[PDB]
């Protein structure tokens, strides 16, 4: 089941940013480079500990084995706008809060009561209103 | 007798509105599937989104992607 | 007598009613009629709840297996015909035209038979873009050809 190309394109590109060295490793060199550009650069410790979730050296192969089966059936942020904008038929681009919470605990496969909790702990909804579009970037982003 | 044309009266009737309660499920049951897929892609994702937000891998990942 | 073609249907249409309720494996008994519905037959109440449909959400869940005996035993519903309608609608037809007002219209499907509610009511008649003249008049003989037909 998967995974669909796209998203090897997509890990492939990462894994190539990553690897400033362009040596096809990624090392805690690299780590440090990359997280240095970005922002904030974690200590020595949670680098080599990240490395550390590789059983060997840090492969595009490897980096695979360590993304694959989280990344497997994620969808980009267009196709999940559009799945809920399946449950927004006049297109107002929020869901009544009933409503999402409705579907998400009582039909398909059904969310358990901490699945919702932390679904909604930080849920952007407002006057009874949940913003999917604005819940679709956050759980792409940070 | 006139029980008996009162009671068809009454089924005929029945069936009609058995052939519009028909219609009006026929006419659902595109959307019906459509939404299984999109809640199918929402559950998955929402629950992707849990296991992997506190994984510093993917902070990393996250970041990257736009730069793609 | 139920063909393997009909029998992967009934599959797909309880699968997507299993999911909608919750995925188990079970499709609530109140759903038995949709489900049935969405396989192109169109039984009454009374039929459905004669072959173990219930009244309520959450009193009675199927498998597929206590299911397929349901759908069987609706498969042979009476369904109703063009004439058995227009006989029916010619009985509230004052002067034989092929017109009934819609007020009349709305009494018969929401205040006999089966009673249909208000809403699904409107969603027929929108539907099937069912139109009155200034006088309120409807000719039902289009209603029921469309209503029959089919939304496709
Ligand atoms: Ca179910
Ligand atoms: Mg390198």
């Amino acid at each position: 089941a998967r995974l669909p190309q796209k998203l090897m394109q997509e890990m492939k590109e990462a894994f190539t940013m990553i690897d400033q060295n362009r040596d096809g490793f990624i090392d805690i060199n690299d780590l440090k480079e990359m997280f240095s550009s970005l922002g904030r650069t974690p200590d020595d410790k949670e680098l080599t500990a990240m490395l550390k979730e590789a059983p060997g050296p840090l492969n595009f192969t490897m980096f695979l084995s360590i993304f694959s089966d989280k990344l497997s059936g994620t969808d980009s942020e267009e196709t999940i706008r559009n799945a809920f904008g399946m449950f927004d038929e006049l297109d107002t681009k929020k869901l009544n809060i009933e409503y999402i919470k409705d579907l998400l605990e009582n039909m398909g496969d059904n969310f358990n009561k901490d699945e919702m909790r932390m679904t909604f702990k930080e849920a952007p909804v407002e006057g009874g209103k949940f913003d999917y579009v604005r819940f679709v970037a956050m759980i792409k982003g940070s | 007798l006139e029980e008996m044309r009162d009671e068809r009266l009454s089924k005929i009737i029945s069936m009609f509105q058995a052939h519009i309660r028909g219609y009006l499920i026929r006419k659902a049951y595109k959307k019906l599937q459509d939404q299984r897929i999109g809640l199918s892609v929402i559950q998955r994702n929402i629950r992707k989104w849990l296991v992997l937000r506190n994984w510093q891998w993917w902070k990393l990942y996250a970041k990257v992607k736009p730069l793609l | 007598k139920l063909s393997q073609d009909e029998i992967d249907d009934l599959k797909e249409v309880f699968e997507l009613f299993d999911f909608w309720d919750g995925r188990d494996g079970a499709v609530d008994a109140f759903k038995i009629g949709d489900v049935c519905r969405c396989l192109g037959i169109n039984p009454r109440n009374e039929d459905v709840f004669a072959v173990g449909g219930t009244h309520k959400m959450g009193e009675k869940s199927l498998p597929f297996e206590e299911f397929l005996p349901a759908y069987e035993g609706l498969m042979d519903c009476e369904q109703g015909t063009y004439a058995d309608y227009m006989e029916a609608f010619k009985t509230f037809d004052r002067e034989g035209q092929g017109f009934i007002s819609g007020a009349e219209l709305r009494h018969v499907l929401s205040g006999l038979g089966e009673r249909l509610s208000d809403e699904e009511v409107d969603e027929i008649i929108n539907l099937t873009d069912l139109q009155e003249d200034l006088e309120g008049n409807v000719k039902y003989e289009e209603f029921v050809k469309k209503v029959m037909t089919g939304p496709y």
